[PDB]
């Protein structure tokens, strides 16, 4: 019997939720586009000396499958809210995602980490200023990542874990 | 005055490091076994698979399993009381 | 579980589009689908509580989907063609 | 009345076929990605002085809906084959698309190749190898960009030109 952590990755289509998860778990990035419906991962790993089994849920960005959202948001322990730095729309979508997390299992303090995903890309359409400012108002962490270079991947996921155990 | 035929079904498909437990996969009323195998296999970034090496088998409740015949319509072949499959090879 | 692909045409005040193909799960209720097609169209501003999803059947026959219904189970199944209109 | 042209836009996932179709009409580029199954559009516009109504079909890139290929390829008049300049895989995918179109029962079908991401810095396929393919297919090749709108008009119109040419 070890500690089980249930992470769930939410965000707009294409923000790179699947890519980050595949990076953490399989240590690789393929450029291939592949819309996901629902991918489940289970991996054992030690974090800050604690052996635990990670239950990561790679969710769909497409509304088509958000018919499942009330169930998987119920079950989930912590939520990784992802936007792409190039996609402004994704960033605005976070509002909606959080509210949905709050409404399901009514609580205003839920373990979350906001993530800005494609930080290697030159475009940069959203400032980290206005992102970190949101995170401050949400009073949650904020990590800029890149599934391509693997920058921040470990940091992001593990932080959510830390946030989860912090909310026993 | 009677239900219309369904276009697609969502199935979950589970060799190698099983970082992933399963992946949800869409299968049309038109899909043959190879179509589905290559689909899940390409999700899994295992490009080298010839598709004719792998086999897609359904796991029913009560620890009972059944293998889907290759080059057959998976939509009509499956028991429809499961939704859960797995891929395996043959060294 | 099972899904259907349907095509839905908008109110089309402007030229817009002819139709958009849409996937509906066995789990989808009418609001889900209406907001879906509403977002597909350039009516991000529009509330889904206002619109009505109407199946078109042969013989110039229509069927309006109740606000609360599961479209997957509601639809006549002699048509995969729908239409979205105001209901104002 | 009006001359009717039935265009159909095919290509791999994400190449940006939806983006440029939607750019054609009511002119805009939305960065939001929304996978398409089958979207139908209709617009009237003059080309080389000819008023005509375009029937554009924005097809899916996802294998899941290739089950519809035999139908939409039957009905369609002309085919816009799209790859992304950054995705080498998309470029290789065109082979498959064309051969499926060839199997209308003709070795000549009205079609035009397009490379949609001309604005991206990280080109993985050069124009040389692209126009060389187009020469072997004996069809045009336009580098477009749904973002900047560069070549969108050019690309669509060219397919129209190819259509009227074909009879
Ligand atoms: N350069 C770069 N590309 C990325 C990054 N993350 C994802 N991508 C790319 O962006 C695309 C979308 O990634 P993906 O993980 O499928 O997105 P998603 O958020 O899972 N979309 P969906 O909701 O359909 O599952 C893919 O081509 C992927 O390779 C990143 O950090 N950097
Ligand atoms: N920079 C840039 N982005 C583009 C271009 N074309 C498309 N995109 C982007 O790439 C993504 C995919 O666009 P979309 O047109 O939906 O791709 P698709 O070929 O229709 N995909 P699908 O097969 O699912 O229908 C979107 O985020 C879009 O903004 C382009 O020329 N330049
Ligand atoms: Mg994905
Ligand atoms: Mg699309």
């Amino acid at each position: 019997s070890m500690t089980e952590y249930k992470l769930v990755v939410v965000g707009a289509v294409g923000v790179g939720k699947s890519a980050l998860t595949i990076q953490l778990i399989q240590n690789h990035f393929v450029d291939e586009y592949d819309p996901t419906i629902e991918d489940s991962y289970r991996k054992q790993v030690v974090i800050d000396g604690e052996t635990c089994l990670l239950d990561i849920l790679d969710t769909a960005g497409q509304e088509e499958y958000s018919a499942m959202r009330d169930q998987y948001m119920r079950t989930g322990e912590g939520f990784l809210c992802v936007f792409a730095i190039n996609n402004t729309k994704s960033f605005e979508d976070i509002h909606h995602y959080r509210e949905q997390i709050k409404r399901v299992k009514d609580s205003e303090d839920v373990p979350m980490v906001l993530v800005g995903n494609k930080c290697d890309l030159p475009s940069r359409t959203v400032d980290t200023k206005q992102a970190q400012d949101l995170a401050r108002s949400y009073g949650i962490p904020f990590i800029e990542t890149s599934a391509k270079t693997r920058q921040g991947v470990d940091d992001a996921f593990y932080t959510l874990v830390r946030e989860i155990r912090k909310h026993k | 005055m009677g239900p219309g035929a369904s276009d697609c079904r969502i199935i979950r498909v589970q060799l190698g490091e099983d970082g992933s437990v399963y992946k949800s996969i869409l299968v049309t009323s038109q899909d043959k076994a190879p179509s589905v195998i290559s689909r899940v296999l390409k999700k899994n970034n295992r490009d080298s698979a010839v598709a004719s090496e792998y086999e897609l088998v359904q796991l029913l409740p009560g620890e009972r399993e059944l293998t889907i015949p290759a080059s057959a319509n998976v939509f009509y072949a499956m028991d429809g009381a499961s939704h859960d499959f797995l891929l395996r090879q043959r060294r």
